[PDB]
């Protein structure tokens, strides 16, 4: 669940049980990891690691 | 109510405790309550996939019916020292709410 | 802090060879003879008739490697490996000559280690540095012979450069370092002539227990003020001690002094 | 930034006596993403006059020692706690009540009447070595200020600020693990 | 320019890594860059 | 310590790397 | 009690002009034994397919820590 509404992660530590992971359903992780991989990997060799 | 929320959650028996190292200065005090964890909703999110629940809401409701099921409760710093240390409670090591025999 | 040698002498490292692998009745740091049991008295005489010479190979070793533990070229648990990787070199090589030379380097490292018992870098940043400003070749002058003096008499300072910049710490293990490149570039336009940054200030603060300056210059004026404020600071260090000393025949006494202390 | 930084504000450790370690003041920050430079300005100049603060806190109150944090503490700089004189008076002359007993008379105690002299010992209860060691909270906030560390970590690595991390004994320098 | 304390706090217009990270940072990344490599945790501005 | 006992040596000179290249800048929509 | 001068007794090279140097073991000093053994050259059979009992291979290297 990325950029989703009530199915946020969290990273938040012991401390204050404050969340480091804010979403605004306005942000696209996946199609920005898409060109992130795009753009420094060979990404037209195949890897099973992940898919 | 000018403070920092803090939902611990809590196992269907006995204690537990919390907080790591801070600054503490114009610190204030501490307020306490007990809220039912099918009743409070989730805070950042928003939504609630989970909450499946209407009524009353203690967390954000001001509706605390539970502050009777405390014991007692002891507060330390650095683990060695009691904070009200200085003698000056009854009970020489914490504060007791409720006593049975 | 911790002994970088057992010897009870951190330098003199054939003393402390002598105190690591030599009987404790050779050695001096600062009975009856005749009543002792026959064998005793037979065995001491004859060692003393006829001495019984050893190889001075293992000493000469164990010598160098406890001075290149105090060089810190070994690391300490290390001490035992480089030990027995010397003495398998000599006693591969061992020959009149190459003990020689043992003895002779033992001596050079001995006196090295004495003698012994920063600058170049402030040479050059001083020469990075430009040594002419058209606001007075004297403020800068007396300045820069103040900091080289001061960091030529502070007992445990350093200046190195850290990529582009040159800093100074005011100690090993301490926390007060001051970019001095920063603080000579603020400080240039305005030689001659609040508007200083905390590192300039700081600077100035160290420097100015150290320090020929013009009064009338800007310069002058702010070194004197933090010179009056230095005076004044340990004035109140004194007064507060002595306040709290008698007020304690409370650590709200404390807080009610230094608030109004400060 | 190195210009202004954030006070490192010390940890106390109230078992040994010592400080554990120092952080970053984390907690005494306020937020100025909702300013603009007007604002800006103010908080900086707050931020530097706390600085200073604490310069000339630590200057007043520190003493001066070589090492940051010593773990043990020489005796002189430790301040020991002063102690009353002890009066203390004898109330039986034992001498004079056998005297009494052995001519045949006994004595129910509860000045008694027999006894002339009256003396009194006077005496200070000092400790034998005078306590070198830990150092108690009202020395140790006196005297561990925070610290303003201008120019952070910029060296070799052995010119770091050691005794900011809380498990790091100076004596063999090193970190202390599991 | 009444947005450059943010963009300079969240380097977007600011500083480059090289010089506003700590000196001592930047030599154990330069250091230690062949297996572990900090380098990539640390943004730098690119200002037209 | 100089930070050069972290990095391989390649002979006696370590095998540092550039000094500014640390950072990094990639981000474009498209 | 002084000008008695005891010289010291230094120990002799261990790799001298005489000494015989073999790997993983002390060296040997002055003379030895090597052993050209041909049934040696049976354990390494790999080397002598084609070489007859008059033009074998054989190893000197006799331990038995290895195999030949």
């Amino acid at each position: 669940y990325y950029n989703s509404g009530g199915n946020l992660g969290v990273l938040a530590g012991q401390s204050s049980q404050l969340n480091a992971v804010v979403d605004l359903q306005d942000r696209n992780t996946e199609l920005s990891y898409q060109m992130l991989l795009a753009n420094t990997t060979d990404r037209s060799r195949y890897f099973s690691m992940w898919n | 109510l000018s403070a920092a929320n803090m939902l611990y959650p809590i196992p269907p028996n006995a204690t537990q405790l919390p907080i790591p190292s801070r600054n503490w200065a114009a610190f204030r005090g501490w307020s306490l309550t007990r809220l039912k964890q099918r009743e409070t909703p989730a805070l950042g999110s928003p939504f609630d996939p989970y909450f499946t629940y209407s009524g009353t809401i203690p967390y954000l409701d001001g509706t605390f019916y539970l502050s009777h099921t405390f014991r007692k409760v002891a507060i330390q710093f650095d683990s060695s020292v009691t904070w009200p240390g200085n003698d000056r409670l009854l009970t020489p090591n914490e504060f007791e709410i409720k006593i049975s025999v | 802090e911790a002994p970088r040698s057992l010897g009870p002498a951190p330098s003199n490292p054939s003393l402390q060879a002598l105190f690591q692998s030599q009987p404790s009745a050779e050695q001096e740091w600062h009975g009856d003879f005749g009543s002792q049991p026959q064998a005793n008295r037979f065995g001491a005489i004859l060692e003393a008739v006829v001495p019984p010479r050893s190889d001075p190979t293992h000493e000469k070793v164990l010598a160098i490697v406890n001075a290149l533990l105090e060089t810190q070229a070994i690391r300490r648990d290390e001490a035992g490996q480089m030990y027995t990787a010397l003495l398998q070199r000599v006693a591969r090589y061992n020959s009149v000559n190459v003990q020689g030379n043992l003895d002779r380097l033992i001596q050079d490292v001995k006196e090295a280690l004495a003698q012994r018992e920063s600058v170049v870098a402030l040479n050059a940043f001083l020469s990075t540095q430009p040594a002419v400003v058209e606001r007075g070749q004297e403020n800068y002058v007396a300045f820069v012979s103040a900091l080289k003096l001061m960091v030529t008499e502070a007992p445990q300072s350093e200046v190195y450069q850290a990529g582009p910049s040159f800093f100074f710490q005011t100690s090993r293990h301490g926390s007060q370092t001051v970019n001095l490149s920063q603080a000579f570039d603020n400080l240039r336009p305005l030689w001659g002539v609040s508007l200083l940054t905390p590192n300039t200030r700081l600077l100035l603060l160290l420097i100015a227990p150290f320090t020929g300056i013009s009064r009338d210059s800007y310069l002058g004026h702010l070194l004197t003020l933090y010179r009056e404020t230095i005076g004044n600071t340990r004035v109140d260090e004194t007064t507060y001690n002595e306040i709290t000393e008698v007020s304690r025949a409370d650590a709200s006494n404390l807080q009610a002094t230094l608030n109004y202390l400060l | 930034s190195k210009e202004i930084p954030t006070p490192y504000v010390w940890t106390f450790q109230p078992q040994m006596g010592a400080a554990a370690g120092a952080s970053q003041d984390y907690s005494t920050r306020m937020n100025w993403f909702s300013a603009g430079p007007d604002m800006i300005h103010d908080v900086n100049n707050i931020r530097d006059a706390q600085n200073r603060i604490l310069m000339t806190q630590s200057a007043i109150t520190a003493t001066p020692r070589n090492l940051i944090d010593p773990r043990q503490w020489a005796a002189h700089l430790i301040k020991q706690p002063v102690v009353g004189t002890t009066h203390v008076e004898m109330p039986r002359n034992e001498v004079l009540e056998q005297h009494l007993t052995s001519h045949g008379a006994q004595i129910a105690g509860g000045r008694s009447s027999f006894n002339p002299l009256q003396t009194d010992f006077a005496f200070h209860a000092l400790p034998s070595r005078p306590r070198h060691g830990g150092i108690g909270s009202r020395q140790f906030v006196e005297e561990f200020v925070p610290a303003v560390y201008l120019n952070p970590y910029s060296g070799p690595p052995d010119s770091y600020p050691d005794q900011f991390i809380r498990h790091y004994n100076v004596y063999s320098n090193s970190v202390s693990g599991y | 320019p009444s947005m450059l304390p943010q963009w300079s706090y969240m380097h977007i217009a600011g500083q480059d890594a090289s010089e506003y990270l700590s000196p001592g940072l930047v030599q154990f990344a330069q250091a230690t860059e062949s297996y572990f490599n900090i380098g990539n945790k640390f943004r730098n501005p690119t200002v037209a | 310590y100089n930070y050069a006992a972290l990095a391989p040596r390649q002979g006696s000179r370590p095998m540092l790397s550039q000094w500014s290249g640390i950072g990094t800048h990639e981000m474009h929509g498209g | 009690f002084d000008e008695i001068h005891v010289p010291p007794r230094y120990a002799a090279a261990s790799a001298g002009r005489n000494s015989i140097r073999y790997s993983m073991l002390p060296p040997l000093y002055d003379t030895t034994k090597i052993y050209l053994i041909d049934n040696k050259s049976s354990d390494i059979q790999t080397l002598n397919y084609q070489n007859d009992h008059s033009d074998y291979l054989t190893t000197i290297v006799q331990n038995s820590d290895f195999t030949p």
